[PDB]
RNA sequence: CGCGACCUCAGAUCAGACGUGGCGACCCGCUGAAUUUAAGCAUAUUAGUCAGCGGAGGAAAAGAAACUAACCAGGAUUCCC
RNA sequence: GGCUAAAUACCGGCACGAGACCGAUAGUCAACAAGUACCGUAAGGGAAAGUUGAAAAGAACUUUGAAGAGAGAGUUCAAG
RNA sequence: AGCCUUGAAGCCUAGGGCGCGGGCCCGGGUGGAGCCGCCGCAGGUGCAGAUCUUGGUGGUAGUAGCAAAUAUUCAAACGAGAACUUUGAAGGCCGAAGUGGAGAAGGGUUCCAUGUGAACAGCAGUUGAACAUGGGUCAGUCGGUCCUGAGAGAUGGGCGAGCGCCGUUCCGAAGGGACGGGCGAUGGCCUCCGUUGCCCUCAGCCGAUCGAAAGGGAGUCGGGUUCAGAUCCCCGAAUCCG
RNA sequence: CGACUCUUAGCGGUGGAUCACUCGGCUCGUGCGUCGAUGAAGAACGCAGCUAGCUGCGAGAAUUAAUGUGAAUUGCAGGACACAUUGAUCAUCGACACUUCGAACGCACUUGCGGCCCCGGGUUCCUCCCGGGGCUACGCCUGUCUGAGCGUCGCU
């Protein structure tokens, strides 16, 4: 009966929510009984509940953000958190099809004038 | 039966939070 | 009296904590730190103290987001995937 | 003094914190070295300085 | 001799990584030989000890024919405690003795799924060499 | 705030409050005297949190 | 008077973007001493150097002659001898 | 009026390799909970400090003393 | 084909010797892991001094000293232990401009309970503001919070190589508000009232912002209660603001 | 006699030199050469069963997910209906997350005051109170909308 993220992929909000409220739950109880005597076992488990809560929460955030990912996906314009991050100054450069125009002059220039494989004899 | 189990693409609409809904309404 | 009897009369702080750096240089009556020159947009730093700047300068703190940065420098800063699922 | 700030009154008591003896079970550690707690602070030996 | 330009051979960067190795690593470093039977069974030389292998101490006091399981393989002192290896303390009560791992020879693998996959792969790759040299 | 403290209190342990009193600790922590209102006997209730 | 073009100029939590700060070994643009040497010292030297200000990039700046030459001529910039 | 790689620079950074170098008053201030403790209103200033043993086997138990400390005993190749 | 766990370096030595000497060899002891001879190479290579640097230790020396502000005594208790702790009784002092009861600034847990008596408290201590383990600060009404004071300080503008500085109404299209009136759109206790958008009308303030735990500034008092908190908790009786 | 003093030696102290060691420096060389309003550097405050510091992390707080790995972590304890495709531990690190201040951004720096929109609980549609969520900084470019001018004009 241990959270494993596996068993949580698929289960729907309102359930997930469920179960961290009996996570939350459990945990304030154990809060209590830290301070009023509770037995070592008791102690041992507050971690095992600390993380099982951030287990749940952790699933339902990329539960969330895997769908709004699908929501913008065609949209031009998606929220900031869902853009890439890179680095600053590797969102600011030319993209890929900027970086490959050419001036109709450098094309024709190109076409003409195209550099040839040649040898020269010993 | 303890024994015998212990030795072995579209969007979801209903994840999509409740604001982001109405602003397409 | 310019000793040990005048230094009964100091009770009233000239700095306290300032806000940005943390030292207790933040001037209460100029309103200006005279270690990091808060309010100033830009950070108080003199060439004329290296022990100075090395005492404050990048690395000597968390680094809490640069040294994520050099780590997925190492990928090219990759992202959107993730490695093969089992 | 007893007129505080949050600021100040906040500061004050994770210095009150800081100042305690060590856990004794930290000596049974494999590689420790730490014999006490070499930072204590005396309200009256030593101040803080605001 | 080494010519490998990016594996050093200093000292100090050797020590420094074998006092500051992660516990994966320990893993491999806490390595035991096989007995001449598992050696000829398996093709495999050494092995990383695990808990609840068998093995015989070879080397020091507790040398002998004394077959032991390993019950902890204490990687951050790099050694593993063994059966009826121990001594008394001062008021009587019985403590393991450290032995390293390269000091013992392990007689019978706590063999699983994830064992005999270390076994053969070692084994393959040691055929591949001998190939190599015919 | 006292405000939450209340709604927190009441939700939580299905109580009601008559008042909130507060004050922040030399240590940095928030304490919360919190009085039930005359019906609810903060012994019983005590228990209950098991606090007793 | 009214309507309408343009020009100049304003207000928006208008739609979408962009700059700010840090690091600064190397780079670019400024500003810029005095110790010191001169067996004194003022020009000079220290030195376009320290200190001060600004701006970058993985390099920067430079760069395809309003050049060098005076030869039977060479042929952008940068670096080494 | 303008753009332009390469050869060139690199006591900061990330990751490495080496040395006729130093070897705890040396070598970085910093081999260690070091830009730490600590000083100064502040700008700033700024240390000392490595080593039981192969393995904690780190001295049970007896006895004098309020105790610190001792006398026996025991571990260890060695507590010389 | 050097030495070394059958014991290296180091260190000690009224042991034996060598050399003019710089020095070196051997014996014994301690020590516990490395070292040396010869031919060449290299140098951060030889200490008595520098009021040399850092560290350690002497004599001085059980010495100077533990002498400013009148003063202690008796009995008992705990306790291994008492001139110093506690209780009782005496004798004294501060003498309401106090050695009294409370605060501001500063301190920051020193507060309270229990325990220890190693270090500290320049004698001691059974004691302490030390150490150790745990507690303790409760508000509409007490302050902050607001106002503006001396002043500090943005924007406009000016200057300035520049980080920026000057400047505070001065080179400014500096009001985002409103009674009411007219238009639509929406609502609900759809009756008629609200809300919301537009238009008409009206508008000096004229200087953002900061600036006082003693200035200005509504309104809380009595009784009880703790080891330590109370005009704050509880009982009671009020009040201001919205 | 013997104290006391001196010299030498044995033993014992004080002291921490010497020697051996070295997860640290220093110097040279090589590859790459990457920060930030999508909130950097830096700072503050929190987070462990027992945890002060160092270390790591951020209310999911000595870490979640995923992948590799394949039986530990360990000072003591404990074992969640923890542990072998129901994967301990460590490593990696692409998913998710990331308190307050800080260029730091509603206005100010006292955890002081707002304003706009939405939502939820109070009651009972509006109000009103409480709570949550999202906005509300300067400059600047393109466009938009709304305007001004005894600026230049045209038709009325
Ligand atoms: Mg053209
Ligand atoms: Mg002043
Ligand atoms: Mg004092
Ligand atoms: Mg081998
Ligand atoms: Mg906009
Ligand atoms: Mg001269
Ligand atoms: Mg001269
Ligand atoms: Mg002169
Ligand atoms: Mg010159
Ligand atoms: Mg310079
Ligand atoms: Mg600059
Ligand atoms: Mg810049
Ligand atoms: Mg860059
Ligand atoms: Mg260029
Ligand atoms: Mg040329
Ligand atoms: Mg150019
Ligand atoms: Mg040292
Ligand atoms: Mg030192
Ligand atoms: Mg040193
Ligand atoms: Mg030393
Ligand atoms: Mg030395
Ligand atoms: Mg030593
Ligand atoms: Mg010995
Ligand atoms: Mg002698
Ligand atoms: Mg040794
Ligand atoms: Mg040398
Ligand atoms: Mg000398
Ligand atoms: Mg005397
Ligand atoms: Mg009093
Ligand atoms: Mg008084
Ligand atoms: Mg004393
Ligand atoms: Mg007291
Ligand atoms: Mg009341
Ligand atoms: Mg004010
Ligand atoms: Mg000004
Ligand atoms: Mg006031
Ligand atoms: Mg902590
Ligand atoms: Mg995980
Ligand atoms: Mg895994
Ligand atoms: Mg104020
Ligand atoms: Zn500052």
């Amino acid at each position: 009966a241990k959270i494993k993220a596996r068993d949580l992929r698929g289960k729907k909000k309102e359930e997930l929510l469920k179960q961290l409220d009996d996570l939350k739950v459990e945990l304030s109880q154990l809060r209590v009984a830290k301070v009023t005597g509770g037995a070592a076992s008791k102690l041992s488990k507050i971690r095992v509940v600390r993380k099982s809560i951030a287990r749940v929460l952790t699933v339902i955030n990329q539960t969330q953000k895997e769908n709004l990912r699908k929501f913008y996906k065609g949209k031009k314009y998606k929220p900031l958190d869902l853009r890439p991050k890179k680095t600053r100054a590797m969102r600011r450069r030319l993209n890929k099809h900027e970086e490959s125009l050419k001036t109709k002059k450098q094309q024709r220039k190109e076409r003409l004038y195209p550099l040839r494989k040649y040898a020269v004899k010993a | 039966e303890s024994r015998k189990r212990k030795r072995p693409n579209d969007v979801d609409m209903s994840w999509i939070p409740q604001e982001t809904l109405n602003q397409i309404n | 009296t310019k000793g040990t009897s005048s230094f009964g009369k100091r009770r009233n702080k000239t700095h306290t904590l300032c806000r940005r750096c943390g030292s207790k240089a933040y001037h209460l009556q100029k309103s200006t730190c005279g270690k990091c020159g808060y309010p100033a947009k830009r950070k108080r730093k003199y060439n004329w103290s290296a022990k100075a700047k090395r005492r404050n300068t990048t690395g000597t703190g968390r680094m809490r987001h640069l040294k994520i940065v050099y780590r997925r420098f190492r990928h090219g800063f990759r992202e959107g995937t993730t490695p093969k699922p089992k | 003094s007893s007129h505080k700030t949050f600021r100040i009154k906040r500061f004050l008591a994770k210095k009150q914190k800081q100042n305690r003896p060590i856990p004794q079970w930290i000596w049974m550690k494999t590689g420790n070295k730490i014999r006490y707690n070499s930072k204590r602070r005396h309200w009256r030996r030593t101040k803080l300085g605001l | 001799m080494k010519f490998n330009p990016f594996v050093t051979s200093d000292r100090s960067k050797n020590r420094k990584r074998h006092f500051n190795a992660p516990s994966h690593i320990r893993r491999k470093i806490m390595s035991s030989p096989l007995s001449k039977e598992l050696r000829q069974k398996y093709n495999v030389r050494s092995m990383p000890i695990r808990k609840d292998d068998e093995v015989q101490v070879v080397r020091g006091h507790y040398k002998g024919q004394q077959i032991g399981k390993v019950v902890q393989v204490y990687r951050k002192k790099y050694v593993i405690y063994i059966e009826r290896v121990q001594r008394e303390k001062a008021n009587g009560t019985t403590v393991h003795v450290g032995i390293h791992p390269s000091k013992v020879v392990i007689t019978r693998l706590k063999l699983d799924k994830d064992r005999k996959k270390i076994l053969e792969r070692k084994a393959k790759s040691r055929q591949v060499g001998k190939e190599k040299g015919k | 705030n006292k405000h939450q403290i209340k709604q927190a209190v009441k939700k939580l342990y299905d109580i009601d409050v008559a008042k909130v009193n507060t004050l922040i600790r030399p240590d940095g922590e928030k304490k919360a005297y919190v009085r039930l209102a005359p019906d609810y006997d903060a012994l019983d209730v005590a228990n209950k949190i098991g606090i007793i």
